RNA sequence: CGCGGGGUGGAGCAGCCGGUAGCUCGUCGGGCUCAUAACCCGAAGGUCGUCGGUUCAAAUCCGGCCCCCGCAACCA
RNA sequence: GGCCGCAAGGUUAAAACUCAAAUGAAUUGACGGGGGCCCGCACAAGCGGUGGAGCAUGUGGUUUAAUUCGAUAACGCGAAGAACCUUACCUGGUCUUGACAUCCACGGAAGUUUUCAGAGAUGAGAAUGUGCCUUCGGGAACCGUGAGACAGGUGCUGCAUGGCUGUCGUCAGCUCGUGUUGUGAAAUGUUGGGUUAAGUCCCGCAACGAGCGCAACCCUUAUCCUUUGUUGCCAGCGGUCCGGCCGGGAACUCAAAGGAGACUGCCAGUGAUAAACUGGAGGAAGGUGGGGAUGACGUCAAGUCAUCAUGCCCUUACGACCAGGGCUACACACGUGCUACAAUGGCGCAUACAAAGAGAAGCGACCUCGCGAGAGCAAGCGGACCUCAUAAAGUGCGUCGUAGUCCGGAUUGGAGUCUGCAACUCGACUCCAUGAAGUCGGAAUCGCUAGUAAUCGUGGAUCAGAAUGCCACGGUGAAUACGU
């Protein structure tokens, strides 16, 4: 907004692992304020993922996230007659969010049956460095690279 | 229709109610109707008498009317002759035992409703509306109103294009809830049409 | 509303007042499962015979001042517009603008 | 009469081998538009003048007829 | 026409005809694809929609005997509820001082019961009564008849009006008095430096003051204390049918009534020795704490003569009564909603946690019957007591396994329940069957910054019956705001 920047609201860490990031992810996943179901789904995803990759539940998730975080995104300035997409260094708070969102989107897209399962699959893909979220990230990066002349 | 009614917004705080009784959902509508009737009757009767506020108050299947008027002498007539007469008719209207009290209005220039009525009367008898308005404002000021506003509207001087004109003097705070703003209205049924007269009289602020 | 409409309403009310005992009885008879068929039939026919304005489902609640059919309130017996006016004037006891 | 162009979606300009059946403005539809002209999306309008035949592809190659053009020649 | 010029043209220079202006400077506005500063879900950042589907609903149109009239910041709007009524419209059948009032004249007490014809309106019969008072020419309530004076009109004008309403906009503005400047329209104040949500506040300054508004006072919500404890409560006591139910207790919740509390008051820094700003301390709450009410001068000849009132037209009819029909029509276009398209789900069984309301021609337990809507019986209750009244999403266990499906419910057939004189046109709900379209929607387009959106149920008004609408209530409960 114009007038005043405001302090981001307080977020509680999830009961299972005691993590803020996890909680955020769960929130993102959630729909129609049905938090509980969403959190259950998330947990399920984690468990399966853990089983698959070993490690811990949280650590694996973190790793997955890491492979889909964008260093740089673009924005539309459009000062000229035609529009110029300009790259911008995307901040720590935002980058984490974006990756999560992308993952969620991928999960939603995916052709597997249960939501949780789909999510798990997505996570696995991210970890391995294939899939939808990763592709999206690449695209984002690619665009930035293309428009690197603007800065 | 911008403005809130100045009496209506203040009923909980500085202004009181006119009809002052309790009734259950059963008898409430009927009571209201009765009140409307009696009030209407009173207005019809005591037009020549300068009457400001009829306050109805019914306890224990018996109606207590309180007529605020500038000149009791005309409303009372001979001592307990006219009042008595009024009473039985009131009772009839209600269908219960009636009791009429008559409060004497000190300073009828500061009572808003009365002023409005006067203005209307003046309009009816073909005076210059503006001069009447001025008189209304001036008089109130003289009497010790912290402020007064009056407004008149429509077919002023029998003109084809209707308009509103208004005179304020002193201060008349309407947004301030604690301000004693005596508001009231009237209508001059002239040869060219109706001329509505509003008047706000600010007595002062109440501290509690 | 018109005068005529008001008059009609009044008439209807009067009719209702008149024929209540009979009509109610008839209704009861019609309902009563422990009763003769012929009797029931008679009752049904009897009801038809009675005037239509005798029914309470015929009469419309109008404003007691203006006779306006719509925007009515039961507690006050007045149409919204008149009710508001009353409130403003102080004429409805206890009623004031509500905020929460 | 003879000889060169050919004959279409409301008008017009439609990719040498017969299997492609249009594009412009137009009318409707809806939001853009401070307004319409709009930009953009989609939708109704054929016979391919006609009569036939070579061939599953035909209006699309040929035989005749009706017109539109253009021809240049003629006229006691 | 002359003179000049190679020419282009120059120079000299009319008239008819035509308009009541044309112009100059400055003034107040408005506007600018001028400029500066600032704000708002204005964009950006996000989440969910609308536009496609079916249905609901309003409008346009068309149709109709009529599809009532209005609204067109109109279009789930007036209408908080059209079967009859409502109703204003159409078709017929009827009435004409009249359905509604006042006034006399004079016939009859009002009224009460019942009969045939008629769609009904109405048009004809049989039973009762004579009350308050009379130098008796009779009266006030309530029917009857005729005369007129009048009634009546949801008939026209919102561009004659009042009242009420929308709107820019809860935008921070709009003015006035006196003084001064200018021939004057006007200006100044009200601009300028900062600051603020704010013409908020300070400082300056030909201004000095004032008013209406920007704020505060009001309701509500967040913490505490005192008072009062039933129909509300159960911490500690005894008893127990393990139910606050009964002795009791007044603690706690809760209920109202009255107080306290938040003021940049306290601390540090920045700032012009300031107004303020930035942070922190305490605190339930912090910088207007959250929400509501509150809408300046005015604008739109904005809306409403169909709420009401109010300044030409109809008066054996543009008034009144009635029955039936219509307002629910249907090639189509638009608006606002609901339900969907599924697995963050559907179905089945178990099971937990609300708030806020309503209720006497009313809400209706329990029990019995009905597959069910409901029916019968029938307590408790004008209600912190009784009833509406099981909250649902949720949670656990099972099942279905991506299908036009155990998704989706339109549509239609049968049979029925309730309300109501009456459900054909045209009500709601139930059961059994039937099982359309629809697999996230083109161009475009809307809402929302927090207990918000999203989603889940619950209640209320109008109301016999008839909500997916409106107005309320709690449950769960996000994302995002770099910035201009």
């Amino acid at each position: 907004p114009r007038r005043r920047v405001i302090g981001q609201r307080k977020i509680l860490p999830d009961p299972k692992f005691g993590s803020e990031l996890l909680a955020k992810f769960v929130n993102i996943l959630m729909v129609d304020g049905k938090k509980s179901t969403a959190e259950s789904i998330v947990y399920s995803a984690l468990e399966t993922l853990a089983q698959r990759s070993g490690k811990s539940e949280l650590e694996a998730f973190e790793v997955a996230l890491e492979n889909v975080r964008p260093t740089v995104e673009v924005k539309s300035r459009r000062v000229g007659g035609s529009t110029y997409q300009v790259p911008v260094e995307v901040r720590p708070v935002r980058r984490n969010a974006l990756a999560m969102r992308w993952i969620v989107e991928a999960a939603r897209k995916r052709g597997d049956k249960s939501m949780a399962l789909r999510l798990a699959n997505e996570l696995s893909d991210a970890a391995e460095n294939k899939g939808t979220a990763v592709k999206k990230r690449e695209d984002v990066h690619r665009m930035a690279e293309a428009n690197k002349a603007f800065a | 229709g911008q403005k809130v009614h100045p009496n209506g917004i203040r009923l909980g705080i500085v202004k009181p109610w006119n009809s002052t009784w309790f009734a259950n959902t059963k008898e409430f509508a009927d009571n209201l109707d009765s009140d409307f009737k009696v009030r209407q009757y009173l207005t019809k009767e005591l037009a020549k008498a300068s009457v400001s506020r009829i306050v109805i108050e019914r306890p224990a299947k018996s109606i207590r009317v309180t007529i605020h008027t500038a000149r009791p002498g005309i409303v009372i007539g001979k001592k307990g002759e006219d009042v008595e007469k009024l009473r039985k008719v009131v009772a009839d209207i209600a269908g219960v035992p009636a009791q009429i009290n008559i409060a004497e209005v000190r300073k009828p220039e500061l009572d808003a409703k009365l002023v409005a009525d006067s203005i209307t009367s003046q309009l009816e008898r073909r005076v210059m509306f503006r001069r009447a308005m001025k008189r209304a404002v001036q008089n109130a000021m003289r009497l010790g109103a912290k402020g007064i506003k009056v407004e008149v509207s429509g077919r002023l001087g029998g003109a084809e294009i209707a308009r509103t004109e208004w005179y304020r003097e002193g201060r008349v705070p309407l947004h301030t809830l604690r301000a004693d703003i005596d508001y009231n209205t009237s209508e001059a049924h002239t040869t060219y049409g109706v001329i509505g007269v509003k008047v706000w009289i600010f007595k002062g602020e109440i501290l509690g | 509303a018109k005068q005529s409409m008001k008059a009609r309403e009044v008439k209807r009310v009067a009719l209702a007042d008149k024929y209540f005992a009979k009509r109610a009885e008839l209704k009861a008879i019609i309902s009563d499962v422990n009763a003769s068929d012929e009797d029931r039939w008679n009752a049904v026919l009897k009801l038809q015979t009675l005037p239509r304005d005798s029914s309470p489902s015929r009469q419309r609640n109008r404003c007691r001042q203006t006779g306006r059919p719509h925007g009515f309130l039961r507690k006050f017996g007045l149409s919204r517009i008149k009710v508001r006016e009353a409130a403003m004037r102080g004429e409805i006891p206890g009623l004031k603008k509500a905020s929460w």
